RNA sequence: ACCAUGAUAAGGAUUAUAAAUUGAAAGUGUUAAUAUCAUAAUCAAAAUUUAUUAUUUAUAUUAAAUAUGUAUGUGUAGAUAAAAUAAGA
């Protein structure tokens, strides 16, 4: 990665960029995560 | 067959930045000539990213899925790796 | 004409048992768990030999009256395995009986069968992905207590699966 | 045996699920791409350094989600729940309604599962729509019944 | 480990079917100086090959070929077309008077364990799973490579050739079965 | 037209060559894929029809 | 399978064991009728100077097969275990070929026999209309007409549940109806043959016209009446249920003893290997070689040899 | 809850463009350039069609 | 003797009973003249003995 | 998996005694050759995805040449709106 980054820069945000807030909720089909996996809220999955 | 929707996916002087390339000049680079977040390293970068001046600048890897591009020049910079092989 | 049945003067007794299809059964093939062996296969084999010596016995259902399985749970935490248990003299033993497991003079009467014929501890194969059937054929000291007999060669702790590789564990 | 194997009923099922990323952030990654490509200014509040800035900032934000769902749905939606026999969308080897291959298509209709009227197969059916201009026609008149008809607020 | 035998360890899998496997004792390659310091863990060598280096190989090519042909009379010959589904099933002309259907599988399955120091690209060229895919019937076949479900046809003693196929069912039957009305 | 076969009073496409997804102009007056067809695929279309009715473990 | 009662519907086991077999549904999905689609037609599978055999493989879902034997000269026809999905080919065959329909053979009484029973006398009895059709069968299957409503139960056939059986009929050997003063097509049945148990190569055989016997052999096991059919001018032995291919019969059913299937595989040993046996199951086979490559012939004479005297033969999983 | 068009998210348009740039600082997104400018590098970027 | 000469399926079966082998050609234009189809690549089954 | 499937070709017959109708058109029988792997103990061909000097058929590129002599296919395709050199021995 170091030897990578330097001709292609690096743009890193963290992970705060990747939680859509409380109010995209519905706009997003109920989800708050972009991760590659879905992401349930109830317990019983997680 | 349908039009063009074919899910396996060349020279030209007059037509050097609008084949295979993008439509507008404004528009920013793709994703894969940036770091997204956090990686460990990849063994291969994918074919539709551009090619800059600081690929033949540092040189440091180049790893096109295989083909590894050890001539540095400046005749390969604006356009993505496509058209290189 | 009339043909002949192909039978034989000295046939063995196993051949006579029972299939269905009067064919020969299906060899399913273990878990993945059985892979590597590890602290949690090692006593798996310990585990069903305890089992069978204190379950109904024979065609009549004999109830074995002395509980072996108690002593299970504290034989797999000093880490002796069942084939280590073959290891054992008869000095180590009888520190093993009255120190550690504490066992009685009838319960000792009715694991001694199983120590004293070397059981090999090697899960066969069977029809079902779980298997309950263990080799219990005598083992020899030339292949470490593994009876030598269908590829039970001196490290096999599952048919079908790696060896031991002790140095590991 | 039995209904499918289970490699296949994983397949689909991930097939759903890239259907579900689809339905996670088609908003969002439209929103992202539009004021990224857009030179003309958003808004008389917004002008300037404040739009080029922005669009920098949209840009980023997009390019940090790692996992966009960003396929487009042409690209498998030919895929088989009851069979793993793979057609392409757009030939005679794929219905549309059932969403099924050709060769699950006849098995259901070889086994009386669903209720089909069968057509002389040089006609065009019985809907006056498809007998008149072709598929193009029709494909015009469920636009004309789901958007067309309602005048949008 | 495993032992190097000849000897095929029969597993009789069920009524007229067994299970033959024997493994086909890889040797070592040569030690000439072509050979060492290959570039194997990379596949994609650009190093430039001088004719020194290709006189050197067909040498041991010469070498290999006259090794393989002393196994040659003892391999199988596939008679009829092999069908191609994952597995490759053929039937082989035996060197032992008889008619076998065996099956070859891509992937390794040992006749005690699995675990193996090849890979899957490796072993579908050892085990003649390449070999068997892409050769027609009239052609030879390894023994040495383990074979799965291997069927004996029934034999009968007059020749099949030249045999009216218009006679009945039940004297065809009769015919087939050794037993002539 | 109504001279035309295919009449339909209302513009079905734009005259306009190359109208593709890459302009925003379209991605703004076009209809997002929430609650479609494509929604009733993905919960509907499944292998099992029981497996989308109940859980198997629940019925048993 | 058999009636529930209070200690089945009480058991854990048997709301376990229906969850086993059949998945979530709990009922087991009978045996259907072939339809129109995947359905062969009939093959002429012998033809001989005295007789000709006309059979038809996998007529039912069960994978039975039905045979009739043509006599050449009388022009008189016999069904064997008449059970196919579609009695309307075979009504149609002896129509078109001048035939005369006298008596249907019957080896045993399950389920994959007497299905399609009074659809083949119904049938094949309308068109002789433009003498009945008689029925063959052994009396100790007494006790498996009486369950014929229970398997069609449990095999989902339920238009041939509310059919009274043509055997149990009155005959010649039950006594007589004594109806009012003030009718015999179902209160008599006068072409009606009870085979005995007692059968020999002396007097025990039909005489289907010039000149060629049909001896009937008792061979229980499978079944508790199973009566074989063997002609020994045309070495055919029309074994039913009890050979097949490389297998024989179930013993898993009622009224099904194995040492009395070894004791029928042993009075065979008398005719000649090139003895055509016909099975009513699978494919045809002959006689020789059943006696070297059957492992339940050879499981059978290896038990005897050692000194086994209830020598218990039998199949658990195969064909009813 | 809106449905259909983005025409019709006024709200959510508004909630997603101020946590963008709430997120992003302007020291990782002057990075991320444009075509003509990396095509500047070139020896000869601009020709006619 | 040959165990597809002696075989059981090659009684009622005439295509298990040659043990044969087959060699492919390059047609010429008398071959796809004769047989009214352009077969780039002919098929002949020989029997051979060595 | 060695069952007894099913496809090919060939010959037969019945009706029009009306100038009306948009419209005088529809139903029923026999022989040769070919062919027949489903009651049994497994596994990823193209289940299946992706990439490199290399194998093709197609895709378009793609040229000289009058000194003489000269260069004919089977097929592949679209909708379908001309017709008498062969013996009813
Ligand atoms: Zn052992
Ligand atoms: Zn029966
Ligand atoms: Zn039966």
């Amino acid at each position: 990665r170091r030897e990578l980054e330097k001709y292609m820069p690096d743009i890193t945000i963290g992970p705060k960029a990747l939680v859509t807030p409380v109010s995209l909720m519905n706009a997003r089909n109920g989800h708050r995560v972009t991760h590659d996996l879905l992401h349930s809220y109830d317990p019983h999955i997680g | 067959y349908p039009f063009l929707r074919r899910p396996h996916i060349n020279p030209s002087a007059p037509y050097f930045w609008s084949f295979m390339t993008a439509k507008s000049q404004m528009a920013f680079l793709p994703e894969e000539n940036y770091i997204t977040g956090d990686w460990t390293g990849k063994f291969f970068v994918s074919k539709r990213q551009v090619y800059t001046l600081q690929h033949a600048t540092s040189g440091a890897k180049v790893r096109v899925k295989i083909f590894e591009f050890n001539s540095p020049s400046r005749w390969n910079i604006g356009k993505e790796m496509n058209t290189l092989t | 004409k009339v043909s002949k049945v192909p039978t034989r003067s000295v046939i063995p007794a196993d051949a006579l048992r029972y299939h269905p299809r009067y064919s020969v059964p299906r060899k399913m093939v273990l878990s993945n768990t059985f892979n590597v062996v590890g602290e949690n296969n090692r006593y798996t084999s310990l585990k069903l030999i305890l089992e069978k010596l204190s379950g109904h016995v024979g065609r009549r259902q004999y109830k074995m009256l002395c509980n072996l399985e108690k002593h299970y749970d504290k034989l797999k935490d000093e880490g002796i395995d069942w084939h280590e248990l073959k290891w054992l003299s008869r000095e180590e033993l009888i520190v093993l009986f009255d120190k550690v497991l504490h066992l009685t003079r009838t319960e000792r009467a009715a694991l001694l069968p199983a120590i004293e014929a070397k059981v090999c501890g090697v899960l066969r194969q069977t029809d079902s992905r779980h298997s309950t059937v263990v080799c219990m054929n005598r083992g020899n000291a030339n292949h470490g207590w593994r009876c030598g007999r269908n590829g039970h060669t001196n490290d096999v702790y599952f048919e079908g699966k790696a060896k031991a590789n002790t140095a590991a564990l | 045996g039995q209904d499918v194997p289970k490699r296949h009923t994983h397949f689909v099922l991930e097939s759903r699920l890239m259907y579900e990323k689809s339905f996670r952030d088609c908003w969002l990654h439209s929103v992202c791409r539009a004021i990224s490509q857009l030179d003309e200014p958003l808004s008389k509040t917004v002008v300037g350094t404040h739009q080029k800035m922005l669009q920098r900032k949209v840009t980023c934000f997009q390019y940090n989600q790692y996992g966009l769902f960003k396929t487009p749905y042409y690209r498998l939606a030919n895929v088989d729940r009851y069979h793993a026999v793979q057609g392409v969308a757009g030939t005679r080897e794929w219905v549309p309604y059932v969403n099924v291959s050709y060769w699950t298509m006849n098995k259901m209709v070889r086994g009386g599962n669903l209720l089909v009227h069968r057509v002389h197969y040089t006609g065009w059916g019985t809907d006056s729509h498809l007998k008149k201009g072709g598929w193009e026609h029709r494909w015009n008149k469920v636009l004309q019944r789901n958007v067309l008809q309602y005048s949008r607020i | 480990g495993h032992m190097p035998t000849d000897v095929p360890r029969l597993v009789k899998t069920g009524n007229t079917r067994h299970n033959r496997l024997i493994f086909p004792l890889q040797f070592p390659p040569a030690t000439h100086k072509f050979n060492r310091a290959f570039v194997d863990a990379g596949y994609q060598r650009q190093r430039a090959i001088t004719p020194a280096e290709m006189l050197v190989v067909r040498q041991e090519v010469e070498q290999l070929q006259q090794r393989v042909m002393r196994a040659a009379p003892k391999y199988l010959r596939v008679v009829r077309d092999p069908r191609c589904h994952g597995k490759v099933q053929a039937d082989f002309c035996t060197p032992e008077g008889d008619l076998v259907s065996g099956r070859v599988y891509r992937r390794f399955y040992g006749d005690r364990n699995r675990v193996s120091a090849h890979s899957t690209m490796r072993w579908q060229h050892i085990g003649g799973w390449k070999l068997l895919k892409r050769i027609r019937r009239g052609s030879l076949f390894p023994h040495n490579v383990p074979l799965y479900a291997v069927t004996k046809h029934a034999q009968i003693d007059f020749p099949n050739t030249l045999l009216d196929t218009k006679h009945s069912t039940v004297e065809q039957t009769a015919m087939q079965y050794n037993d002539p009305m | 037209s109504p001279e035309f076969k295919t009449f339909t009073g209302y513009p079905m496409r734009d005259m306009r060559p190359g109208y593709g997804q890459n302009l925003p102009d379209y991605i703004m007056k076009k209809r997002l894929p929430n609650n479609t067809h494509y929604e009733l695929f993905a919960r509907r279309d499944i292998p099992n029809e029981d497996n989308a009715m109940y859980g198997k473990y629940l019925y048993d | 399978s058999y009636t529930p009662n209070l200690t089945s519907l009480t058991n854990q086991v048997n709301r376990s064991e229906r969850l086993r077999k059949w998945g979530s549904a709990g009922v087991p999905p009978g045996v259907p009728r072939i339809p129109r689609l995947e359905a062969k037609g009939i093959a002429i599978l012998h033809e001989s100077p005295k007789v000709i055999l006309a059979g038809r493989s996998r007529c039912n879902n069960f994978d039975s097969n039905q045979y009739m034997l043509i006599n050449k000269a009388t022009k008189r026809c016999l069904l064997v275990d008449a059970s196919d999905d579609w009695p309307d080919d075979w009504a149609a065959f002896i129509g078109a070929s001048d035939l005369t329909l006298t008596h249907v053979f019957l080896t045993h009484c399950h389920i994959d026999n007497i299905i399609n029973l009074n659809a083949f006398l119904t049938i094949c009895g309308s068109r002789q209309k433009q003498d009945e059709i008689g029925v063959m069968w052994c009396p100790a299957e007494e006790c498996w007409v009486q369950n014929f409503k229970r398997s069609c139960e449990r095999y989902g056939r339920f238009e041939e549940m509310h059919q009274v059986l043509p055997m149990m009929c009155r005959s010649l050997y039950t006594p007589q109806h004594l109806v009012d003063p003030v009718r015999n097509a179902r209160h008599l049945r006068r072409n009606d043959v009870l085979l005995s148990a007692a059968t020999n190569r002396a007097t025990s055989f039909i005489d289907f016209g010039n000149g060629v016997l049909l001896y009937y052999i008792f061979s229980p096991g499978h079944s508790p009446g199973h009566m074989m059919l063997h002609i020994p001018t045309e070495r055919i032995l029309f074994s039913g249920d009890l050979l097949f291919f490389n297998k024989v019969g179930r013993v898993d059913l009622p009224w099904a003893t194995g040492v009395r299937l070894a004791e029928s595989l042993r009075l065979l040993e008398a005719l000649p290997d090139n003895t055509v046996v016909v099975p009513g199951h699978g494919r045809m086979t002959t006689l020789g070689r059943e006696r070297r490559e059957n492992k339940a012939l050879q499981q059978c004479y290896q038990r005897q040899e050692i000194g086994k005297q209830e020598v218990s033969v039998g199949f658990n999983e195969g064909y009813l | 809850s809106p449905h259909g068009y983005i025409r019709h998210f006024e709200n959510e348009v508004r909630d997603l463009l101020q946590y963008v740039d709430g997120v992003t600082p302007w020291k990782q997104a002057q990075k991320i350039r444009t075509y003509w400018e990396v095509r500047s590098h070139h020896p000869m970027p601009q020709f006619n069609r | 003797r040959c165990p597809l000469r002696h075989c059981k399926t090659g009684v009622k079966r005439k295509r298990m009973r040659i043990c044969s082998t087959e060699a492919h050609y390059r047609s010429t234009f008398v071959e796809v003249w004769a047989r009214h189809m352009p077969l780039k690549v002919g098929i002949e089954p020989i029997s051979y003995l060595i």
